[PDB]
C-alpha cells in the first residue's frame, strides 16, 4: 500500500485544517488505516461472489 | 559523466520549482529515465497543468 505516514501528511496540507475552529474537514480523516483497506476490499469480492 | 538520481518529495512545492532550474541548464541525457521522468510528471500536475 502507499506509505500512511507519507500519504495523510499529503492529505492534510491540501484540506488545510485549521488549529482552531470547528470545520467539517476534520472529519475527512477519521478511519484510514491499513487495516480498513483489507476489509472493504474483501467484504466487496467475497459478497459478489455469494 | 556520471549519470546522477533526482531524489525528492512530491509534497514539496518549492524543490519542484527549484527542479525547473535544472532540466533548463543541465541537458536532460544525463538524468536516469525513470528519475528523469517521475519529476517531470510532477511539474506537469501541480505547476503547469
Amino acid at each position: 500500500l502507499v506509505s500512511t505516514e507519507a500519504q495523510i501528511q499529503k492529505m492534510s496540507q491540501d484540506l488545510q485544517l485549521e488549529a482552531l475552529t470547528i470545520q467539517s474537514e476534520t472529519q475527512f480523516l477519521t478511519g484510514i488505516n491499513s487495516q480498513a483497506a483489507n476489509d472493504c476490499f474483501k467484504t466487496l469480492i467475497a459478497a459478489m461472489l455469494s | 559523466q556520471r549519470t546522477m538520481s533526482l531524489d525528492f518529495v512530491t509534497t514539496n512545492y518549492m524543490s519542484l520549482i527549484s527542479g525547473m532550474w535544472l532540466l533548463t541548464v543541465v541537458p536532460n541525457d544525463m538524468f536516469i529515465r525513470e528519475s528523469l521522468v517521475a519529476c517531470q510528471l510532477a511539474i506537469i500536475n501541480t505547476i503547469i497543468y
